[PDB]
């Protein structure tokens, strides 16, 4: 029923058994009840794809040699037309914030009238066009690979964030400093992130 | 646990209120307070926030007033304030008041819990139901306790009775340090070297405030 | 004096300030907050007075010696309808509307003619 | 406690109590905020 | 049942333990909602005060928005009466208001006559033959040409949880129409601005700093500093 | 059994009557370790202070000896922090710190949880696979890799004689530890310097000449 189990021969889960991805966890007590815990993994399994969208915009264009992700969206300070792909978009952030507006809260009143927890979590259908999870046991195993994926990727978010807001240098180039002198830098070289070194 | 029991003082008849049941329970009581088992409550509960406040802010006055000792740049434990809001990234007005508002939950919570037992523990906040249920009177238990040594009743007991024997420790401490850092303006741990430096001299009398000198012979 | 000054507070010949009563005309010259906006706030606060008086008495005289309950304060309860008069006027003339405000001359104790 | 809470429910009590809090109030914004007399904001 | 508490471990009061509105807590500490035609009457004032507030703070937020976005040249809801009341082809202040003021009187009447008796605004032959479904379906639900699109012919579940969301929604503008208030009398500018302030600062730009919300704490403030 | 006692004719504690660990002497006049959890609890916090105090004097004397002996240039221990920080491959102090801190959480955090449940780090698959030998035979004595030479599988009197020499020479070492905080506090030099002092002049070697130590014995030593 569990995965797998972080800090092994920890208490057992009796309210955490047949939920995809599980790893126990949860010493919080947060998962109890059953309306609670089904909202709470919709909002963990909506939070790990956006999570996902936010990884990939930042490692996208960062590995692509187009810039960083923090001064991605300062052109609407500039003023500058902007550029997707070698597209040339010409749109502007007004009618930009007005249909990213429009387009998710009509997306998201579409999704929050799902009815069944099971189509809120995994509709499928439109939602699938090839569909590789059609076998009950690779639907399990897609599952519990896509929440790990899912906290990686969220964590990786988690460290943009800090590491941006620690040093404005971008995360690849990070991982490169990294790779050149592990013990020479890392979070404690700064003195931000930490007070008195 | 009770009737012959040590009490403050050997021979003095305890209270009928104050059977013993409670932690720390030594019949105690020269103004008669805490007789109805509501006003027992609410001062079992006063007395064991203060308690856990004292012991913090004593323990973070000592590890700062030893470090400074020992060479660290710390501020002395009067009037750390200032120096704190010198080189705060927050400046008055905003802290305290975001303090208070982080506070605010916590306090009423408690609060509610006090007046309405296990009344917290429903699913309210976050869908919280086993946990965010008082144990005791003043003793939530719960997630405020994660390793559970206090499901034993005996440890739990014991663990009460060294709860509050320290918390009024502290008490008593927190009022020594107020009354001698305004009798010497020196640190707790200042003083403390002072004291084990020359015991036969150095002492409360020898401060000049405490007892006063006129004549001066 | 830098205060009573730049407020619409006006002297005549004695530099003495003088207030003006009127709505209307203290409304078209600035000088409402002299004493329109202060007596709406005296108002608010003595209806505040009196349907806390008037919760107080309705609410300790369904019970046994009610006397003593006026005697001796029920400290709890009166600071309960002390917190629970913010909403004075409502409640006032919700009871004017239900009747419950006033009583018949029917059960008023009355002075013969 | 309930016999002294009972006597402190009296009502020269509470009206005393109501005394000082009134008159705190009001001394405490009079001091806070000198000699006002025209509601200007 | 109830929908929530808004204070837990709180007695709840009797007249809404029992109740079935939507939008209820048990949110009521001085008890005014205990006589039922009150109760109506005050569900039918918030209601009437949350949508006006919607709608003012979407007229206030949207064009704002798009002001300090760039595209919107609209000023600000503070000063737009008097910038507008300026303008060449602008009608007088006066007339703007006594037109108003006669549109609500008409529009009032109808509501308070609907209240007062429910349904008797489709009185056969009173407004131009369209008076059929002038009708009140539920206390400050009317429906009819109010509902054009036919979003509340739903089933109760449904239309109870819109109800839901929509005071939900409307107290959130009631609230946020008070700070649009008061911290413009506090800051002295826009709620966009202040937005970006707070997000930009949000240590040194909160209201405790400022003295005109929190009188004296400013002077505890120089009092630490020195 | 016991080992043996820390004062002869005093009566032993109730709960150190009967027991069977290594090291045992009775020596607990406030009685602490009553509780059997809180004896546990106690007995590996000994073990840890006193493994870790075994590392410190080892660390302290044997670069020392070198030093003394002309073989190495290790400086002293109390000032190695400020030689390590100015050197040439300097590592910042902040660095360290949370690299040790992380290893030792870990460390720390695989241990207790296997003090809360003996044997509950065994469960397959966990940790790389080999976590299925982690699991605890004694309190405080897991086995396996951290005995890979194998002297865990003698005779059970060999294992006791094993683990009272442990315990007898980790209690050494920490009061040997404690030792050279004490002459730092007071004679601020080496404690090899310290041992050759007292090996050249016995009698001006010792702690009642320092002031620090006994306060008020100077007062008394000038006075003759
Ligand atoms: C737990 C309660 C508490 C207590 C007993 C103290 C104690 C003290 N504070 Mg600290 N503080 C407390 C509240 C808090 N203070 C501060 C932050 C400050 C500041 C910034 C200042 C102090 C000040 C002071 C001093 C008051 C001198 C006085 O009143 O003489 C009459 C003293 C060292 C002052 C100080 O340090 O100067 C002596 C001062 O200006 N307090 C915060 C966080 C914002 C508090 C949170 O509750
Ligand atoms: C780590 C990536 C990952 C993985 C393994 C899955 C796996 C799954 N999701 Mg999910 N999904 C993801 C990310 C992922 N998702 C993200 C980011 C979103 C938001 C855009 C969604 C949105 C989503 C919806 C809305 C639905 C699913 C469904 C499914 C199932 C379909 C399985 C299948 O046919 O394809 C197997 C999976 C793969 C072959 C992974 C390929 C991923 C490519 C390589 C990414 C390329 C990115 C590129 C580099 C840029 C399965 C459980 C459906 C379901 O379960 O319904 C029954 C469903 O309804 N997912
Ligand atoms: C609009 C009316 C209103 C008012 C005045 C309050 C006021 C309060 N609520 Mg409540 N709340 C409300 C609506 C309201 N709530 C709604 C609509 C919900 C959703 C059901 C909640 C859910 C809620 C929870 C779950 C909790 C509070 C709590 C609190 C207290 C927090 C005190 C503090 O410092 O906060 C700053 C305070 C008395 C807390 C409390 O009192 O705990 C006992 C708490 O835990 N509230
Ligand atoms: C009965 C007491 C009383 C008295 C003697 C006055 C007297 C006055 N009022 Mg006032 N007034 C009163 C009560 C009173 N007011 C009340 C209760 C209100 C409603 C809040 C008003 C609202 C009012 C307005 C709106 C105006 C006056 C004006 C006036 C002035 C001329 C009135 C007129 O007919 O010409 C005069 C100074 C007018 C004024 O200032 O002079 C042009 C004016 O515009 N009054
Ligand atoms: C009944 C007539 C009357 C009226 C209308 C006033 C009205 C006023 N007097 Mg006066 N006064 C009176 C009788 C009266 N007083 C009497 C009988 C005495 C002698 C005991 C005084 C002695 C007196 C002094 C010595 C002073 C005043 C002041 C004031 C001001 C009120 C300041 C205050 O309370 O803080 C304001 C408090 C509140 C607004 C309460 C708010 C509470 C909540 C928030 C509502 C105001 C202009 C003071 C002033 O500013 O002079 C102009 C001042 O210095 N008066
Ligand atoms: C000023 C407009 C206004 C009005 C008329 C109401 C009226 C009402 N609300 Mg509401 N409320 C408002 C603003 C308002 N609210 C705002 C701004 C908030 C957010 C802070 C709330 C938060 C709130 C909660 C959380 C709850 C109510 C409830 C109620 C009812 C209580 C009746 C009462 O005590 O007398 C009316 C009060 C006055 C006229 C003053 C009634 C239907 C309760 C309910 O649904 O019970 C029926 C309830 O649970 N309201
Ligand atoms: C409660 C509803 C409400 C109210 C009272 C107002 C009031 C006002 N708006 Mg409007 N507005 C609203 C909602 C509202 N707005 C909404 C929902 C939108 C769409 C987002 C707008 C969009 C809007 C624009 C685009 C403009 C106004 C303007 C104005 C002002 C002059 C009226 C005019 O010329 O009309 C028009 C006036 C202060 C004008 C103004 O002076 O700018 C602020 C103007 O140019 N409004
Ligand atoms: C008891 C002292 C006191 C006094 C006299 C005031 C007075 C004021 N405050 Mg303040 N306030 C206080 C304590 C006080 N406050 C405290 C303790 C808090 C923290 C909860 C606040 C939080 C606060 C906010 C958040 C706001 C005010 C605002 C206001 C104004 C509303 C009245 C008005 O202008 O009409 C006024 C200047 C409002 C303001 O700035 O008016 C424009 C406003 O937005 N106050
Ligand atoms: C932090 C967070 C959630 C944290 C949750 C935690 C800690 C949970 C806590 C607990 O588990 C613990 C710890 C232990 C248990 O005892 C208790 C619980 C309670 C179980 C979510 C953030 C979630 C954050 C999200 C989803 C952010 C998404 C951001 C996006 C998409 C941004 C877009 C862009 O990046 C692009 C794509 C390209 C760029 O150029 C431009 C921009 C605009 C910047
Ligand atoms: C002693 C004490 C109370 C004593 C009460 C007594 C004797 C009461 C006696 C009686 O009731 C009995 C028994 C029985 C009754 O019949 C009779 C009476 C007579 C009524 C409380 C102290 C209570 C003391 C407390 C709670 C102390 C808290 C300390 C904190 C929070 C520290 C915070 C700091 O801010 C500082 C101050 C300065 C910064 O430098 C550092 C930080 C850490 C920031």
């Amino acid at each position: 029923q569990r995965a797998g189990n972080f800090a092994p021969g920890s208490e057992p889960k009796e309210y955490l058994n047949d939920l995809p991805g599980n790893f126990n966890f949860d010493p919080l007590e947060l998962g109890k009840e059953k309306g609670t815990l089904q909202r709470y993994r919709e909002a963990e399994l909506i939070h790990c794809r956006w999570a996902m969208l936010g990884a990939a915009g930042c490692l996208a264009v960062e590995v692509l040699g187009l810039g960083n992700w923090y001064d991605a969206p300062l052109w609407a300070v500039t003023g500058d037309k902007p550029t997707w792909f070698g597209i040339e978009v010409p749109f502007d952030i007004a009618t930009i914030l007005g249909v990213e507006v429009v387009a998710m809260a009509v997306a998201e009143g579409l999704r929050n009238d799902n009815q069944d927890m099971e189509k809120r979590l995994y509709p499928g259908g439109a939602f699938d066009p090839l569909g590789f999870s059609k076998d009950p046991k690779s639907f399990e195993d897609k599952k519990l690979k896509e929440l790990k994926n899912g906290r990686l990727a969220m964590v990786a978010c988690l460290g943009f964030a800090g590491q941006h807001a620690a040093t404005g240098k971008p995360i690849l180039e990070a991982l490169g400093d990294h790779l050149s002198s592990p013990f020479f830098n890392n979070f404690a070289t700064n003195g931000v992130s930490v007070p008195g070194v | 646990a009770g009737a012959d029991r040590p009490l403050w003082s050997p021979g003095s008849q305890p209270p009928a209120w104050l059977d013993g049941s409670l932690a720390g329970d030594y019949g105690f009581d020269p103004l008669h307070l805490s007789e109805e088992p509501e006003m027992r409550k609410w001062m079992v509960q006063a007395e064991l926030v203060h308690a856990r406040w004292a012991m913090l802010g004593v323990a973070g006055i000592l590890f700062t007033s030893i470090a400074a000792k020992n060479g660290a740049p710390f501020p002395d434990w009067y009037d750390a304030g200032k120096e704190a809001i010198k080189t705060s990234p927050a400046p008055l007005g905003s802290l305290i008041f975001t303090e208070l508002l982080l506070f605010g939950w916590v306090e009423t919570k408690r609060l509610y819990d006090l007046r309405n037992p296990g009344s917290q523990g429903d699913g309210s906040f976050l869908g919280i139901t086993d946990g965010l249920k008082g144990k005791e009177n003043g003793y939530p238990g719960g997630l405020f306790d994660p390793m559970g040594m206090s499901k034993n009743e005996a440890s739990f007991k014991e663990a009460k009775v060294k709860e509050i024997k320290n918390g009024r420790l502290a008490m008593l401490a927190f009022v020594g340090f107020i009354a001698q850092h305004h009798a010497t303006h020196k640190s707790p741990i200042d003083n403390l070297v002072d004291h084990v430096a020359d015991p036969f001299h150095v002492t409360f009398a020898t401060n000049g405030v405490s007892v006063p000198h006129f004549t001066e012979f | 004096f830098k205060n009573y000054a730049k407020a619409g507070l006006l002297c005549g010949n004695d530099g003495l300030p003088h207030l003006i009563s009127d709505p209307g005309l203290a409304l078209r010259f600035n000088h409402a907050g002299e004493v329109f906006i202060p007596t709406f706030g005296f108002l608010y606060v003595a209806g505040y007075i009196g349907h806390v008086g008037r919760q107080y008495i309705i609410k300790s005289k369904e019970d046994a010696k009610p006397t003593d309950k006026e005697i001796i304060l029920d400290v709890p309860l009166a600071l309960q309808l002390a917190f629970q008069g913010w909403a004075w006027p409502l409640a006032a003339i919700q009871e004017l509307r239900n009747g419950s405000l006033l009583e018949k001359d029917e059960n008023i104790t009355v002075s013969p003619r | 406690m309930k016999d002294f809470t009972t006597y402190l429910s009296t009502a020269p009590v509470v009206g005393l109590g109501w005394a000082i809090f009134t008159s705190g109030l009001l001394i405490e914004i009079n001091r806070f905020f000198p000699d006002p007399l025209v509601f200007s904001f | 049942n109830m929908n929530g508490n808004w204070l837990p471990g709180s007695q709840t009061p009797a007249h809404l333990k029992d109740l079935k509105m939507a939008g209820n807590f048990g949110f009521d500490p001085l008890n005014l909602g205990a006589e039922p035609e009150a109760l109506r009457w005050y569900q039918q004032a918030e209601l009437v005060h949350s949508r006006t507030a919607m709608m003012a703070v979407a007229g206030i937020l949207i064009p704002g928005l798009f002001t300090k976005l760039g595209a919107l040249n609209v000023p600000q809801w503070y000063e737009a009466g008097k910038v507008y009341i300026e303008g060449e082809g602008a009608i007088p202040f006066g007339t703007l208001l006594m037109s108003t003021l006669f549109s609500y009187a008409f529009v009032e009447g109808k509501r308070w006559q609907d209240f007062r008796n429910p349904g008797s605004q489709a009185e056969p032959g009173t407004f131009f033959g369209l008076e059929g479904m002038f009708k009140g379906t539920d206390n400050g639900y009317p429906g009819g040409i109010f509902d054009p699109l036919g979003y509340s012919k739903t089933s109760p579940e449904k239309l109870d949880e819109l109800k839901l969301k929509e005071i939900k929604n409307g107290r959130l503008a009631m609230v946020a129409f008070l700070g649009f208030a008061g911290q413009y009398s506090a800051t002295g500018k826009g709620p966009i601005d202040n937005l970006a302030d707070h997000l930009a600062d949000p240590w040194h730009n909160t209201f405790a700093e400022n003295g005109v919300s929190v009188p004296g704490l400013s002077a505890v403030e120089q009092a630490a500093a020195s």
